[PDB]
């Protein structure tokens, strides 16, 4: 399509979605958030297990801003490569700061009498994602 | 989809029958797409442990067209 | 039915393994990189005479620091707290 | 190995942290000795850190029972009913504080292999894939080689 | 005979383990175990839930009529007079009635405000499920309400345990404001429906019949069932998709093993969409009011 | 040696409250140091599992094994204990709940071959254990029908979930 | 060739290292010119000062940006 | 002073507790158990390394399966999505494929539109202004 | 009306780009199966098979006749019914039966 | 993949290289006060300096 008409059509779609998000006509929201080096597909009232220790006390409420993707039943917003902090707000609550089950790492070589056994206990953190909100500000 | 738990699982893992005509079609190109459907490599829910798999019905298999001189050169051997 | 005599990669008779189209491209990609490597080395900023001892104080200081650190190797101090701290083994609640 | 031990899914007890956060640790009981040299770490922890620890965590009840023993122990009970035995035998003061702090942050569920690093209820937003979610519909729902009734 | 004592004693630790496995001990209350101090637990109970309780109210809530009757039999058995103190111990019968009446009223207010389309029968099923036996007993047991409950025959019977849990609600109602107790209900009783779906808590047997009645209220004539998609009609595992069309407009679609099963599932989806109880619905708000 | 089967008859249960189901009787009996072999005695023991005492004696009446007579004596003397020592009426109302054979103490001898060689000979002794329970014999399980196989297979296909899903 | 790599600070692969363009360094690079990638260092904003030492970042194309992600 | 090992019962119990589920005489005899237990741990670590590879391979098959359903191959779906500066790993794309059929169509629709713009530039003189979706936005 | 993919099966995807350039939006509503593309419900398919009256003088008989075929003919009947092989319908030994977990973990 | 395209546009070959997806803090407190810096980010700003 001609870019002159393409830009004009894009304005209508953005306005239509902006009208839809401003009236609160969206249902459940899901978001793809980058956290601790991994990308999680996260919706409200979920749990995620973080493999690295965090310096957050239990019960604290934290906010995540690396939201790659957000969408609902009738619309979906893509980032390049991130969504602005003023558009989508995601909050999570720390629940458990625990240690992983004993994992075994052993190396063995034939007929050379070489055995190495070590047990790894990786500290872990469990997060509860409470709410995902979308602001109605969208150019 | 707001389906109940039982009918939701049944719909996702449903078996689907496909029809594939063979009128002047090489068996290799006929088998390439037929192998995918049998395994279930077309479902995004694929997994080898699961029993996902679709029936395939191939008709007009007498009219296949081997490319080149494979009608006289290719041999099938058994003991 | 047809065997490769002896080991299949050593000796007078080997495997006829040919070069592939992928292998040719890998050679060319490395050749193009090395062609650029020998161009940036062609024209130095300074000549051989202009670099005669331009950075020698730093080289001398670097060696002197190495001598100083290696000459400090000596047993560490021994204090009374280490010896008297062993008596805390039998500390009791009275 | 994973095939030898049991497994469980990532679960939070009583849907904790959704409406409000409740410290799942319930009580601790210290079994130390007043004369045993191996109980020195326990005794130093009680004099200094126990009083401050109780203030920070008002939801736990701390019991100290100095009795003749050789291996000091600390027993932690959680709300769901799990009791975890621990040994503080011959440890430094800061090691006891780290060990007790770790017991305060644990949910109390059994420490075994967790099959998935996430948990979700109703993940099928905007529908879940079924083999009919991307196939176009034919006029009249006719089969590929079906003859029309009229 | 090997010299030593560590080997001899360490095996006694193993012998006890085998005996327990072969003959498991009957469950006993936490009170009879060596570490127990009742007043300390009560104070910690209030701080754990971040609520302010009255110590007189809680101790009144944790004593059941079963315990009082059990005590009196012991007093008569020993022939020791304690009627002045034992008989003058208020039970939790009054508190439980206050808690149950308030909990049903508070839960109904939440659902009517959040789900305007739920009928009177539907909302009654929702509140009854959250205040049912299995849901409340599970919450009470995991909240250390069963550990502090004074009653005989441990483990506490489910009817008794539910009585004690709502007694705590009654104690909280008189200590803090009614709005504070409402948050307590939201945090520990509304959260029990997370993940669960309607018609798993409100069981009905004629979805098609109920759908037509609801459409009459909404002024829609009648649904019409049409077979949308199918895959295999002679196989032992057929798949059918029955869709409901009113005035030639699709409103629901459901799969199933057979047409009769799929058609009912189509009505289930229609009812879930009409009553505003789908799976895409806005998640329940838990933020501070 | 170990003797625990004999002591199982000394267990005294607490009295039953009225309205509870009637407790079926349990009689434990055994014989020690039988000259018959362990493996040979097992086939006879496997024969009479799950059958009532009257038909169990009938089958062992005509068996040609040397252990058939030994087992029949054990059942007959165990039946007398059930009707006299215990309050088990209807001496025909017993079924063999469990029967098995254990190994006893062996005697080692020398068996000669020739060329000055020898082999160690093991005199074989075995034990017999039988438990009789009052009541009609339980009904033997029939093979799974066609519908049962179909029900399990359809149920198996319905338990499937998306592996490594989210 | 191993020693020349070691004495040029190129022990770890895929880690950029800056060297002068004097003939003394170029003499060693010519020996191992088939094991390394050489690109010029570009300075769009010039040499960093003592104030902007901590904000420097080296892009892939071979330029050093003095001010990286301001504010 | 004759020193004898008395805790030998616990010496062999630490080994047999990991071999309780084996088949044959490896779950009872200690000599046969240690060789089985030692090989059990070695296979545990090597499979742990392969666990990441296998799951990555599984995701690509699901992405390819869900991309072919829209008529777009996997190689075209990935490179033409990166050109839109959408940094989604293969883990979440597989999850979007199964539980988000609508959204995965938009990503597939986005990739096809981006791909059709790349071909137009090559077909032209190369002086065509970058496509409305092909414009590069640099954050700095 | 421009779309890289047809709007006939899953949804009517409509892509757009924000004027700022940092966000890509897309309005993707569902598409519903039209009435003309569906066939009427085959309700009375086993109309007479389900409810058959043997006679009008005697009460109907629920006599489910059975053959109880041997293990041989039974397996080959089921395998042809479910389009599987015959090797998985045989039972297994006590060793495999006992090692199955009585209470497998359950999610959701 | 497509690392050749990213190098052409000036970005890193690996999306984890000095991009906006890595430098920025991944979490912060709800009230708004900044979170403590990452161990990795501090180390990466020491070799650059
Ligand atoms: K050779
Ligand atoms: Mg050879
Ligand atoms: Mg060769
Ligand atoms: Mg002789
Ligand atoms: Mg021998
Ligand atoms: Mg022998």
């Amino acid at each position: 399509p001609d870019p002159v008409e393409e830009t004009r059509h894009h304005a209508e779609v953005v306005g239509q979605v902006n009208e839809l998000i401003a009236a609160g006509r969206y249902g459940r929201l899901f978001a793809v958030v980058h956290f601790a080096g991994h990308q999680w597909k996260v919706t409200a009232e979920d749990l995620i297990l973080i493999e690295n220790e965090l310096d957050v006390a239990c019960g604290e409420r934290i906010r995540l801003e690396k939201v790659l993707l957000v969408g609902a039943d009738n619309f979906t917003l893509l980032g390049k490569p991130l969504l602005g902090k003023e558009l989508v707000r995601v909050e999570a609550t720390v629940i458990e700061k625990t240690e992983s089950w004993p994992k075994i790492n052993m190396k063995f070589q034939k007929r050379k009498n070489y055995q190495r056994k070590r047990i790894t206990v990786n500290p872990q953190t469990v997060l509860r994602i409470n709410s995902i909100e979308i602001a109605p500000c969208l150019c | 989809s707001s389906f109940s738990k039982a009918p939701q699982q049944w719909a996702t893992f449903a078996r689907v029958w496909y029809l594939l005509d063979g009128k002047m079609q090489p068996p290799g190109k006929l088998a390439a797409m037929a192998s995918v459907k049998l395994q279930g490599l077309h479902k995004p829910v694929y997994h080898q442990l699961s029993d996902c798999g679709d029936h395939v019905v191939i008709m007009n298999t007498r009219h296949i067209a081997f490319s080149g001189n494979k009608w006289e050169q290719k041999v099938y051997s058994s003991h | 039915r047809n065997r490769i005599p002896g080991r299949q990669w050593i000796g007078k008779h080997r495997r006829p393994r040919p070069v592939s189209a992928q292998a040719k491209q890998n050679m060319i990609r490395r050749l193009e990189t090395e062609a650029e490597n020998q161009y940036w080395l062609s024209r130095p900023f300074l000549t051989a005479e202009q670099e005669r001892g331009h950075a020698a104080v730093r080289r001398a200081a670097a060696f002197q620091a190495l001598k100083a650190a290696q000459a400090a190797r000596f047993p560490a101090h021994r204090r009374l707290e280490e010896q008297l701290g062993h008596l805390l083994v039998t500390r009791k609640w009275s | 190995t994973a095939r030898g031990t049991a497994s469980r899914f990532l679960t939070s007890v009583l849907h904790n942290g959704l409406g409000r956060y409740v410290q799942q640790l319930q009580r601790l009981s210290f079994s130390l000795s007043r004369d045993a040299p191996s109980s020195r770490g326990a005794r130093e922890f009680v004099e200094r850190e126990v009083t401050d620890f109780a203030r920070r965590n008002p939801g736990v009840v701390i019991y100290v029972n100095p009795r003749p023993c050789c291996v000091p122990r600390v027993v932690a009970e959680y709300l769901n009913g799990a009791v975890r035995e621990e040994s503080i035998h011959c440890k430094s003061v800061e090691e006891i504080a780290a060990l007790v702090q770790k017991l305060a942050d644990q949910s109390g569920l059994d420490v075994i292999r967790i099959r998935k690093p996430f948990h979700t209820d109703s993940p099928s937003i905007q529908g879940q894939w079924h083999p009919f979610t991307n196939k176009p519909t034919t006029l009249g729902g006719l089969r590929p080689r079906e003859v029309q009734d009229p | 005979a090997k010299k030593g004592f560590r080997a001899a004693y360490r095996f006694q630790k193993e012998l006890e383990r085998w005996r327990l496995l072969r003959c498991p001990p009957p469950p006993v209350r936490r009170s009879e175990k060596p570490n127990w101090d009742y007043h300390a637990e009560i104070q910690a109970f209030g701080h754990r839930l971040q609520e302010t309780f009255s110590l007189d109210l809680l101790k009144t809530a944790f004593v059941n009529s079963c315990y009082i009757k059990s005590e009196e039999a012991k007093r008569q058995k020993l022939g020791i007079d304690k009627e002045a103190a034992l008989l003058n111990l208020k039970d939790n019968q009054e508190l439980s009635e206050q808690g149950i009446s308030f909990s049903q009223t508070c839960l109904t207010q939440f659902f009517e405000d959040a789900f305007p389309d739920l009928p009177t029968e539907g909302v009654t099923s929702l509140v009854d499920f959250l205040t049912s036996e299995e849901v409340v007993c599970h919450v009470a047991r995991n909240l250390a309400v069963e550990q502090l409950a004074l009653s005989a025959e441990f483990p506490v019977p489910p009817p008794v345990l539910r009585q004690t849990f709502f007694a705590v609600i009654g104690a909280l109602l008189q200590s803090s404001g009614p709005e504070r107790t409402a948050l307590f209900i939201r945090d520990f009783l509304i959260t029990q429906m997370t993940g669960k779906e309607l018609f798993e808590m409100w069981t009905i047997t004629n979805p098609m019949g109920l759908l037509v009645e609801e459409l009459k209220k909404r002024k829609i004539s009648a649904p019409e069932s049409r077979l949308t998609r199918q895959s295999g009609s002679t196989t032992a595992l057929p798949v059918y998709f029955v869709g409901l069309y009113c005035d030639r407009k699709l409103i629901a679609e459901g799969p199933g093993e057979t047409v009769l099963v799929a058609e009912e599932e189509a009505a289930r989806v229609a009812l879930r969409k009409l009553f505003g109880f789908t799976e895409n619905r806005r998640p329940w708000d838990y933020s501070k009011p | 040696i170990s003797r625990k089967w004999e002591k199982k008859n000394k267990i005294v249960y607490p009295p039953q409250l009225p309205g509870e189901p009637r407790r079926p009787a349990e009689i434990y009996h055994c014989r020690r140091q039988i000259k018959y072999s362990k493996d040979k005695m097992w086939y006879l023991a496997k024969l009479i599992r799950g059958m009532s005492i009257d038909q169990a004696l009938a089958q062992l009446e005509f068996s040609d094994k040397k252990g058939a007579q030994i087992i029949k004596e054990v059942l007959l003397e165990a039946q007398d204990m059930a009707v006299r020592d215990h309050n088990v009426e209807f001496r025909s109302n017993l079924y063999v709940a469990e029967s098995t054979s254990g190994r006893g103490q062996y005697l080692k001898r020398i068996r000669y071959h020739g060329r000055g060689r020898f082999g160690i000979m093991e005199k074989v002794f075995c034990h017999y254990f039988v438990k009789l329970v009052e009541g009609p014999p339980p009904p033997r399980e029939a093979p799974k029908t066609a519908v049962a196989h179909a029900r399990e297979y359809i149920q198996e296909l319905r338990n499937r979930t998306i592996t490594h899903a989210l | 060739e191993k020693d020349i790599i070691k004495m040029l600070g190129l022990e770890k692969a895929h880690t950029p290292q800056v060297h002068k363009n004097i003939p003394s360094v170029n003499a060693k690079l010519k020996v191992v010119k088939h094991l390394i990638r050489i690109k010029p260092l570009k300075l769009p904003q010039g040499l960093p000062t003592e104030e902007d030492m901590a904000n420097t970042c080296l892009k892939s194309n071979g330029e050093l940006v003095v001010r990286w992600l301001l504010n | 002073l004759r020193s004898r090992v008395t805790d030998r019962y616990w010496r062999v119990q630490e080994v047999l507790k990991h071999a309780r589920h084996f088949r044959g005489r490896k779950n009872r005899c200690y000599r046969l158990a240690v060789r089985a237990v030692t090989r059990a741990f070695v296979k545990c670590t090597r499979a742990r390394r392969l666990k990441k590879r296998s799951l990555r391979t599984l995701w690509i098959n699901r992405i390819t399966a869900a991309s072919q359903e829209h008529g777009l191959k996997y190689p075209a779906f990935i490179i033409n999505l990166i050109k839109c500066q959408v940094e989604l790993n293969r883990k979440v794309l597989a999850d979007l494929a199964i539980y988000e059929p609508k959204t995965f169509k938009s990503l597939a629709a986005l990739a096809k539109r981006r791909r059709e713009e790349g071909f137009a530039a090559a077909l032209g003189d190369g002086k065509e202004p970058d496509g409305i979706f092909s414009r590069v936005v640099q954050h700095r | 009306t421009y779309s890289s993919l047809p709007d006939d099966y899953n949804c009517k995807v409509e892509l757009a780009l924000t004027s700022d350039g940092r966000t890509i939006v897309c309005y993707h509503p569902s598409v519903d199966i039209p009435y003309e593309h569906t066939k009427p419900i085959p309700r009375p398919d086993p109309v007479h098979n389900i409810e058959e009256t043997h006679d009008l003088v005697l009460k109907t008989r629920l006599e489910e006749k059975g053959e109880h075929l041997e293990q041989g003919p039974m397996i080959e009947q089921l395998s042809k019914m479910f389009f599987t092989t015959k090797h998985r319908w045989y039972p297994r030994g006590q060793y495999h039966r006992r090692r199955r977990k009585p209470n497998p973990p359950k999610d959701r | 993949a497509g690392s050749q395209w990213r190098l052409q546009q000036g970005f890193a070959a690996n999306p984890s290289g000095y991009g906006p997806l890595t430098e920025l803090p991944d979490w912060s407190y709800a009230d708004g006060r900044p979170a403590p810096p990452m161990k990795g980010q501090l180390r990466r700003k020491a070799q650059r300096e």
